[PDB]
């Protein structure tokens, strides 16, 4: 309702842990945003349900 | 194709960086018979930092730098008495001086 | 405001109106540095005012550390002196003061968050890189790095006196 | 104004879906209809703008057009609005106008951006330390520090302060404390609220106190979301450290943020020996932590008490028994020449020509 009001979006942040190489150095992660999925009403993650 | 050769590591998990801002540039420590022999080196050849920097293997020419600048701040009056006074350029007890200092810091090291 | 500031660092340059040869001049010279890899000048550091002053081969000399402009012309018509003993027929032609900077205390705390939300347009505060606040003031041009000890460093006047109408010219700025 | 009588009191007003100019003493109209754009050709005809219809957008070079690209792809993995990113490449434009910075390096560039999108940052309130930008950044803090320095005192634009209370804001939720993560255990986790309000009030005293001018501002914020976690719980949390707590929170520590905390602790100690629960308690500076919200209750009188007996660093509390000594007045110089064996000490001999010849042969 607070979306419906203010005229945004409801999406949630998308997380991700991945590995990669900068100077041959093995660099791992743990949580990175790549973007936002719109959140269906109801669903498993939305907190209606 | 490397076959383990390097192990993972864990660095920036892109969270609110401290700003740093300073590169704490590493500097040997002085000694008080360093600090001596870096005395009668600049009576005996005076203030030509290149000169020092090259009989100094220990040592960098900024750290010379600093350490002269330091001492021309602090004890300027043991400056001008180490200037004032005069001493004939050596080189072989010079390099005995030198391997004397390497003794004692190999000793100091041991201890 | 009862304080005086205390001048601490004079510039000056000074022509000799002939060329140099630098070698000559670093050869004969005990208290002399030139190292052409890096820097293609001589240093100098004179003893008895304890100052340092750096010569170029085009004729152009320039001191630092001296405490007033007659200590600044007694070390350059020193320097003047010492080049002319190498020979070299040095002269002390266009002798002016360049820059001075002194150091000074107020004795009280100082807010630096009052001072950039009242005159912003002065000044460029920025506690995560520099604690001390850098005020900019126009009218005598005159640069200021201010500190929450209340001592207060001063530079880019020509004159004592510019040095001294800052400094009471900034003193109710920080008392407010 | 009116044709006939000149009366210049011509009103608009909206007839029946027309619109005309009429006087409202004669009630003569003057000019009536209006010529407006249809939504059939507005959405067929393409907007131009004075940037593209100058010959303007088009002398931009590949360096430019990397610097642009440069500034977009980083106000973008900040999560920005777009109206940030137009006031950054706006400043961006306006600052590549100079001929000093067009024949720059890529460094300079680069450094060059990101103090663009700091200032734009920085405009609209939104706090953002120079550390995280420099962290995407392919150079060092310190040239960045330097051409930040550099482009202030050139443009000379407006840089307002970092807000401390949006700061706490920002860097408290970067902790893993709230959620009951597994490599969390469960005795540490909190409410953000709580905490929030508990760093907020902690911070504001530091303020009052004389702890965020000159020193930077996230040691302060580490020292003072640390005692908030500490008061939280000194049951369980008193026994554990600053370097525990960092690394529990995977949160790198600033180096000089324990020596700030013993100085916020401190202050708690000139609290609590104005309070007389605590200064008859007889605290010390572990036992100080679990009253931290008593004095953060009454922390107005508290400070008032204590500024009544100012903050200044450790090394000028020593009993400075001379202040600024005045140097004595030696601006003499002889007739012309006070001495000649000047130079003869300063001069090289022969055998020191050779020798130094020698050396370095
Ligand atoms: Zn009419």
């Amino acid at each position: 309702h607070e979306c419906r009001l203010r005229d945004m979006t409801y999406s949630a942040p998308i997380t991700v842990d991945i590995e990669y190489t900068r100077g041959s150095q093995r660099i791992i992660r743990n949580a990175l945003p790549i973007g936002r999925m719109p959140i269906m009403l109801r669903s498993s993650n939305c907190v209606l349900t | 194709c490397v076959v383990e050769e390097n192990d993972p590591i864990f660095e920036r998990g892109s969270t609110t960086t401290y700003s740093s801002f300073r590169k704490n540039y590493y500097s040997k420590p002085w000694s008080n018979k360093e600090t001596d022999m870096f005395f009668l080196a600049i009576s005996m050849v005076g203030t030509d930092f290149s000169m020092i920097g090259q009989l100094f293997p220990h040592r960098a020419r900024i750290e010379i730098k600093n350490k002269f600048k330091r001492e021309e701040k602090t004890n300027g009056w043991r400056i001008d008495k180490a200037f004032q006074e005069k001493r004939p350029f050596d080189f072989d007890f010079f390099a005995h001086l030198l391997q004397k200092v390497l003794a004692e810091e190999e000793k100091r090291k041991q201890k | 405001s009862g304080i005086v500031p205390q001048l601490q660092n004079i510039v000056s340059t000074v022509n000799l109106g002939c060329k140099l040869d630098l070698k000559t001049i670093a050869l004969r010279a005990r208290n002399a540095e030139y190292n052409p890899k890096r820097f293609a000048a001589v240093i100098m550091r004179i003893r008895e005012p304890r100052t340092t002053a750096l010569i170029f081969s085009s004729g152009k000399m320039v001191c630092t550390g001296a405490k007033s402009e007659e200590q600044s012309r007694l070390a350059a018509r020193k320097y003047a002196r010492v080049v002319q003993k190498l020979g070299f027929p040095a002269k002390f032609l266009d002798f002016k003061i360049q820059n001075m900077v002194g150091s000074c205390d107020v004795k009280f705390p100082i807010r630096l968050e009052g001072l950039v939300l009242t005159h912003q347009q002065f000044s460029s505060y920025e506690p995560e890189l520099f604690p001390g606040l850098i005020y900019r003031m126009i009218k005598p041009r005159i640069v200021l790095l201010i500190f929450v000890s209340g001592k207060v460093v001063l530079t880019g006047a020509k004159v004592r006196a510019e040095i001294y109408e800052a400094f009471e010219n900034i003193y109710p700025i920080l008392k407010g | 104004r009116c044709p006939d009588c000149g009366s210049t009191e011509l009103v608009e007003d909206s007839h029946y879906s027309q619109s005309q100019l009429v006087c409202s003493d004669c009630g003569c109209v003057v000019t009536e209809g209006v010529l407006t754009t249809t939504f059939s050709d507005e959405g067929n005809l393409r907007e131009v703008t004075y940037s593209r219809s100058t010959g303007e957008n088009e002398q931009v070079s590949r360096s430019q057009q990397r610097g642009l690209r440069r500034v977009r792809d980083l106000c973008r993995v900040l999560q920005l609005p777009p109206t940030f990113e137009d006031t950054a490449v706006a400043y961006y434009q306006q600052a590549y106008r100079h001929s000093g910075i067009r024949a720059a390096r890529l460094q300079k560039k680069e450094v060059l951006v990101g103090c663009c999108v700091l200032i734009t940052c920085r405009q609209h309130n939104w706090p953002l330390t120079m550390g995280a930008i420099c962290t995407l950044l392919y150079a060092d803090l310190d040239v960045f520090s330097s051409t930040y320095m550099q482009i202030v005192k050139l443009l000379g634009l407006d840089v307002p302060s970092l807000c401390l209370a949006e700061l706490v804001k920002t860097y408290c939720s970067s902790f893993k404390l709230f959620q009951a993560s597994p490599s969390v255990p469960a005795k540490y986790v909190e409410d953000k609220e709580k905490m929030l309000s508990r760093t907020m009030q902690l911070v504001e005293l530091a303020n009052e106190t004389w702890l965020v001018t000159g020193r930077h501002p996230l040691p302060v914020i580490t020292a003072a979301t640390f005692l908030a976690w500490q008061s939280l719980q000194p049951a369980d949390r008193l026994s554990c450290s600053l370097a525990r707590f960092c690394k529990l929170a995977n949160v790198d520590l600033p180096y000089p943020a324990s020596s700030r905390l013993q100085e916020l602790l401190a202050v708690l100690l000139r609290m609590a020996e104005q309070l007389a629960w605590l200064r008859v308690l007889r605290l010390d500076k572990r036992s100080v932590v679990k009253h931290i919200g008593d004095l953060l209750q009454h922390r107005q009188s508290l400070v008032r008490s204590a500024f009544r007996d100012l903050l200044l660093p450790p090394c000028m509390l020593k009993s400075p028994k001379r202040i600024c000594p005045v140097p004595p007045v030696s601006t003499v110089t002889g007739d012309e020449n006070i001495s000649d064996s000047e130079i003869e000490q300063y001069l090289r001999t022969p055998q020191e020509v050779r020798d130094f010849q020698r050396a370095q042969a």
